[PDB]
């Protein structure tokens, strides 16, 4: 559903001066970003 | 004539 | 079941053990033999043992009765010695017992867990001395290490809110554990009713010794239901009822009724709305606004309040509110049971005549304070409630009266699995009038709620009929044209003052539960009670109103089960003891949203 | 033939009675239980059980078609299909009517699908839903974020501030990208106030600088 | 007014006795220091190799007393330094 | 689901009952082996709560010993100038023969629910917790004991004497012979098996132990050593006695002869499920009693009291008496 157009974009904190970020966890990876594959409406039933 | 009614729980 | 015999008890005779045995079956003779040695392990027989049976004869060594001779503590205690030795001391040449010491043991376990030592690890080691018949204590106590909660988190809600179950628990994160006060919850969350089921897991966190986590497992019940329809038809007119109540609005944590009806007779209208949580550590706030009247006489009356109240301790809460009604009424039935008030309030109607009128606008306070340990929220099994209330008038509004109302319950289990319980319940109702002036006539309090065997509001003083009635048969009393002097009546009134008491046994339903999968109870029960009239002018009268000990009695049976719909309720009462004016009943069927 | 009779059934489905369609796919599974088109019918199945909301009959059946034919071509649309099913999952019909958030309640359901999309995603990446997915994904990290500052917060209302530390480094570590952690940072910083630790309340304020907009 | 509302016990932290905070030297390992007194529950996420340890106690119907002290330690895991905050 | 009939005879033999009297008040419920003892016009006699008495022909003395009942079981044992009688509180009363009071009471370690016996001196008790004594016969000391493996009544069958020896069993299936000077084993062999309870007293004569299996293996041996002479699967765990070469016994189901082969030249069918007594030979006829109260020779049946006999007969010196399963003896 329109969920996906609501979600946020994915804006990270960058650490200031003089320290850095906790380290990234190795969970929640996101995949190559290749844009392939129709979006939204654009999705129906698979047909076999 | 009727005595319509309905339930619904939560 | 044959004749036992026992060879070897010398102690004893043959029924001081027989009473504890199952048999006035083999499978199961092992836990009379322990019961038996219990009983002689408990009363100092330190050598007692059980040597053969045979099938029924049990054939026994009887050693003599020791005592103790003194305790020794060992082990990791991390300090708290003067506690440990509370545990351990005893009185010098007291009889041995072998479930003391393993209550000892179990204390020592329970004692350190408040500490942190989720998992201590205590071991007995009695020496038995038979150059002196006595049994030394010795203990090795393992404090073991520390533990520290990381998270807790629940399970298995799709409804409620989670910030609703965080207010519950009394262990909260970032301390140590206290095995003891996790558990706790349970009896918060037992008591809130919002769930089928609640349960626990304490896990060991994998990256380290000293975390732990919590974790409550939890089934949700439903909490309410709609009900909805209208009565119509082209000779029947409009008859509409609906409304809604929900314990848990949605799982957000209010409580919400909104009721009401309308015929061609009377109207009824009511909503109320409450928050357990207006403040994060408890206080409460909720309150409602009403409306209803009759038409044939007239009467119509409207109000709204508002409480607030908060728990003072682990067990105990206070609230109180503020509100106002205004009641008016024209065109009443004429009555000297009410006569003698209005006039004593300064109302000088015609006397019996129809004719007229009387209305108020009268601001209130009210109070109460509650007492609540009971164990369960559907089928209680031990704890009691009290719930004291009451209202007296501010100044200012028309009626100055005040009234206290008690109810109380208690639940008491008599086996171990609670299956049979005792259950007691008593209603109280006392109130008096300000500045001299008589309490309200729609204050007077039969029923399910009350004495089950008569017709609901049906027990207390009867009104009696007397100038002009305009209606063309019914009663010759009412009326100028057939009445003749004062006349009895059926017509009950109730009264100000009420004192109700009942006795229930709680029994478990196995030939129901066999096909059914839900929690159902029976009970036996006994109920009586009364209601009178203070300050009855019995100089003038017929029977005496004053009197409180008219007291009427009914008993029977009663079921309680749950449905899907919602709890539901039926029983059938015998009333047993009557007075003049009865009105019996038998057949209580009924919602069961009630206690 | 069944085979010539599915096809009617699949355009009700189209633009008919769902159940009726059903009825018709049972009676002919029943009666041709390993038809060649089973893997076919499967999947009609599992459609059926989505738009019917017969959720756990969805996850049952993808369950075995995999065990079937683990290898199947397209079996990584089918379970994509499963992941929109526990997200399903974590919704409620009802509670969509008054515009109720129902996002603290138990998110497990949550957890999952975002593993079995990231599974699928990630297994597959020429999938055609690939942008849906990590759009998907984006939604369900901000599902979660959301969870643990909700419940952050009412640890942060009765003081439980050490809690609120860790869970809020948790969120840190986890869901460095969504906007509840950045929200969480000044909560985070007035955790580490109440307390005399202003030396980690003024690099909390450093980054929030870094981070000011 | 509030002041006569019931509210239970609120603690956090780690618990500490002087028993086992005397027993703390610059020049034990983190392992040994971990060891005597148990996992830390606060630290410092962005660099710094640190441990926080603090006492907090809050009884119902009474105020809010806290001890603290930090361990600062090289990158090598040995303490380096520690100080102590008895009281607020 | 089973049934007793019952067939009818003209009571040509004795056919009135000679006298009769009552002691106690009946077995009632028990299953302890409970009969009287004969002696030159003197019949020793007891209830299960004590009550024992010395009746002369008609009450010539009684004592009772209970307080709490005695519980006795297994009878009376009468030998020489003494009377013994044992009880399920592991005690043994030595009693007297010219005046039954109480000698002495000895401890035996167990139920005495099997029969005394008085041989050579030496008085042998069989408890019920597999161990059996042997008591000096003029104290209430034990001179030696043995026990017997066991693990559920297998009858408590009283020792058989002769030659110097006693022949024991128990519910091992087993019959073997104990010296009667110590508690020394002689010999022990094996009469049938038995896997479990759904599948499951010795006499003497000269050169020969017949014993019977509770499922009803009857067996003879040599009297010397555990070897069987010959078998017949037929028999109950009833008393049985033999005479003039021929065994008279109850079987498994109340039916129902010589001692060289399993053989039964005379069977009876038509006292099936009576609950029959042991059979005796009274005055040169065939005598059996039932639970109904009927007395079948063979010839002549007679009926005297219809509450049942599950006791042992008594017969001796031309006289035949039997107790009813209530308090009332009657002789003939």
């Amino acid at each position: 559903d329109e969920a996906y157009l609501e979600a946020a974009p994915l804006a990270e904190l960058h650490a200031p001066a003089g320290m850095i970020l906790p380290v990234t966890s190795g969970d929640y990876a996101i995949p190559v970003t290749n844009g392939s594959g129709a979006v939204g409406k654009a999705l129906d039933i698979r047909p076999p | 004539a009727v005595n319509a009614n309905f339930r619904y729980c939560f | 079941i044959q004749q036992i015999n026992i060879v070897g008890n010398h102690a004893f005779t043959t029924d001081e053990l027989i009473s504890h045995f199952q048999l006035r079956q083999k499978q199961k003779l092992a836990g009379d033999l322990e019961t038996l040695r219990s009983y002689y392990l408990d009363r100092g027989y330190a050598r007692f043992n059980i040597d053969s049976t045979q099938v029924v004869t049990v054939n026994i060594t009887e050693g003599d009765q020791y005592k103790l001779s003194g305790v020794e503590v060992s082990g990791n205690l991390a300090g708290h010695s003067a506690e440990i030795e509370q545990l351990t001391k005893i009185e010098p040449g007291e009889l041995y017992n072998g479930t003391k010491v393993t209550k000892m043991e179990d204390d020592i376990k329970k004692l350190l867990g408040r500490y942190g030592y989720a998992y201590p690890r205590v071991q007995s080691m009695p020496e038995i001395n038979d150059a002196d018949k006595t049994v030394k204590l010795r203990v090795n106590v393992d404090a073991g290490n520390r533990f520290y909660v990381r998270k807790i988190r629940f399970e298995g809600n799709d409804t409620s809110k989670d910030a609703v179950l965080r207010r519950e628990m009394r262990q909260m994160e970032g301390a140590w554990l206290g095995s003891d006060l996790v558990d706790q919850g349970k009896e918060r969350l037992n008591r809130l009713g919002f769930f089928e089921t609640v349960d626990t897991d304490t896990q060991r966190v994998p990256g380290s010794p000293d975390q732990v986590d919590v974790v409550y497992k939890v089934k949700e019940r439903n909490t309410g239901c709609f009900n909805f329809g209208i009565g119509y038809g082209t000779e029947s007119g409009v008859s509409f009822q609906a409304g809604v109540q929900q314990d848990n609005w949605l799982g957000t944590g209010y409580a919400v009724g909104i009721n009401g009806t309308k015929n061609d007779y009377q109207t009824y209208a009511e909503l109320s709305v409450t928050n357990p949580y207006f403040t994060v550590d408890g206080v409460s706030l909720g309150g409602r606004l009403f409306y209803n009247d009759f038409q044939a006489y007239t009467n119509k009356s409207y109000g709204t309040d508002v409480t607030l109240g908060f728990p003072i301790n682990e067990y105990n809460s206070l609230r109180a509110g503020l509100g106002y009604v205004h009641n008016s009424l024209s065109n009443m039935q004429p009555q000297v049971a009410m006569w003698r008030y209005l006039y004593s309030m300064g109302e000088h109607p015609s006397t019996s005549d129809q004719d007229n009128s009387f209305k108020t606008d009268d601001f209130t306070f009210n109070y109460g304070w509650t007492y609540n340990k009971l164990d369960r929220g559907y089928f209680p099994t031990d704890g009691s409630r009290v719930n004291l209330t009451g209202k007296v008038t501010i100044p200012g509004s028309d009626n100055e009266y005040y009234k206290v109302t008690l109810d109380t319950a208690t639940y008491v289990p008599i086996d171990d699995d609670h299956k049979w319980v005792v259950l007691g319940r008593t209603r109280w109702g006392y109130g008096d009038g300000l500045g001299g002036k008589e309490m309200p006539f729609y204050e007077n309090f039969g029923g399910s709620s009350t004495v089950r065997g008569f017709q609901s509001n049906t027990i207390g003083p009867k009104a009696v009929y007397f100038q002009a009635s305009n209606y063309d048969p019914d009663y010759e009393c009412a009326t100028q044209d057939g009445a003749k002097d004062l006349c009895k009546s059926d017509d009950a009134v109730g009264g100000n003052a009420m004192a109700v008491a009942s006795l229930e046994f709680i029994t478990p339903t196995p030939f129901i539960s066999d096909k059914y999968a839900n929690s159902v109870r029976t009970s036996f029960f006994w109920d009586m009670g009364t209601v009178w009239d203070t300050n009855w002018d019995s100089s003038q009268y017929y029977p005496d109103y004053s009197d409180p000990s008219n007291i009427r009695m009914s008993a029977g049976i009663a079921l309680q089960w749950m449905s899907p719909l919602g709890p539901l309720v039926f029983s059938y009462a015998q009333p047993f003891k009557k007075y003049d004016g009865d009105k019996a009943e038998q057949f209580q069927f009924n919602i069961g949203k009630t206690w | 033939p069944p085979n010539e009779i599915y096809a009617t059934a699949q355009q009700k489905l189209q633009d008919g009675n769902w159940r009726q369609a059903i009825t018709q796919l049972e009676a002919l599974d029943n009666r041709y239980p390993f038809g060649p088109y089973s893997q076919q019918v499967q999947l009609d199945l599992i459609y059926a059980y989505y738009k019917n909301a017969d959720l756990p009959l969805a996850q049952a059946a993808i369950d075995r078609f995999i065990r079937l034919n683990p290898t199947h071509p397209n079996i990584d649309y089918v379970m994509y299909m499963r992941g929109l099913t526990n997200m399903a999952l974590d919704d409620s019909a009802l509670q969509g009517f008054f515009g109720v958030d129902r996002s603290d309640r138990d998110p497990q359901h949550a957890r999952a699908a975002f593993s079995d999309f990231s599974k699928l995603v990630r297994g597959y990446p020429n999938s055609q839903y690939t942008t849906d997915a990590t759009k998907r994904l984006v939604f369900l990290k901000d599902r979660l974020a959301k969870y643990e500052y909700s419940v952050a917060e009412y640890y942060t209302e009765r003081g439980a501030w050490v809690a609120v530390v860790n869970r809020v480094e948790g969120m840190l570590r986890d869901y460095p990208d969504t906007q509840a952690t950045r929200d969480a940072l000044p909560l985070m910083e007035n955790a580490y106030r109440q307390m005399q630790m202003n030396a980690q309340a003024e690099k909390v304020a450093k980054i929030i600088a870094a981070n000011s907009s | 007014l509030e002041r006569v509302v019931y509210r239970p016990d609120i603690n956090q932290g780690n618990y500490l006795t002087a028993n086992d905070v005397s027993k703390i030297r610059v020049g034990m390992t983190q392992q040994q220091v971990a060891y005597a007194l148990g996992t830390p529950l606060m630290s410092d996420p962005f660099g710094t190799n640190t441990w926080f340890y603090v006492f907090r106690q809050q009884p119902g119907h009474e105020g809010v007393t806290q001890q603290t002290l930090t361990l600062t330690f090289n990158s090598s895991g040995v303490l380096t330094n520690i100080d102590n905050k008895p009281a607020l | 689901v089973k049934m007793s009939p019952l067939p009818t005879v003209e009571n040509q033999f004795t056919p009135t009952t000679a006298w009769s009297t009552s002691v106690g008040s009946g077995i009632g419920n028990f299953y302890s082996n409970l009969h009287p003892a004969l002696a030159d016009n003197v019949v020793y006699a007891a209830d299960r709560a004590g009550l024992v008495k010395a009746l002369n022909a008609d009450e010539i003395w009684s004592v009772s010993l209970a307080e709490e009942p005695a519980l006795l079981s297994g009878g009376v044992t009468v030998s020489g100038g003494h009377v013994y009688i044992g009880s399920e509180k592991a005690q043994v009363y030595a009693l007297n023969t010219s005046d039954g009071t109480v000698a002495w009471q000895t401890k035996v370690a167990g139920e005495a629910l099997s029969r005394p016996v008085v041989s050579d001196g030496l008085v042998l008790i069989h408890t019920s917790n597999g161990q059996l004594q042997a008591l000096n016969e003029a104290d209430g000391a034990v001179k030696w004991t043995v026990n017997l493996d066991m693990p559920s009544l297998r009858g408590e069958s009283a020792p058989t004497t002769a030659f110097g020896a006693a022949v024991v069993g128990g519910d091992n299936g087993r019959v073997s012979a104990v010296l009667m000077e110590q508690g020394q084993m002689i010999w022990q062999q094996r009469i049938s098996q038995a896997t479990g309870s759904t599948e499951i007293t010795p006499v003497v004569v000269n050169g020969v132990v017949f014993a019977l299996a509770y499922n009803g293996n009857l067996t003879a041996l040599d009297l010397r050593s555990g070897q069987i002479m010959w078998k017949r699967e037929l028999g109950s765990v009833n008393d049985f006695i033999v005479d003039g070469n021929r065994i008279y016994l109850v079987d498994q189901n109340d039916r129902v002869l010589t001692i060289d082969g399993g053989v039964t030249l005379w069977t009876q069918s038509d006292l099936l499920h009576r609950l029959l007594t042991s059979p005796v030979l009274y005055n040169g006829n065939l005598v059996v009693g039932d639970s109904e109260g009927y007395l079948h020779w063979i010839v002549a049946q007679q009926k005297v009291d219809s509450s049942g006999f599950q006791t042992e007969p008594v017969a001796a010196d031309g006289k035949l008496l039997i107790q009813a399963k209530d308090g009332t003896v009657y002789s003939i």
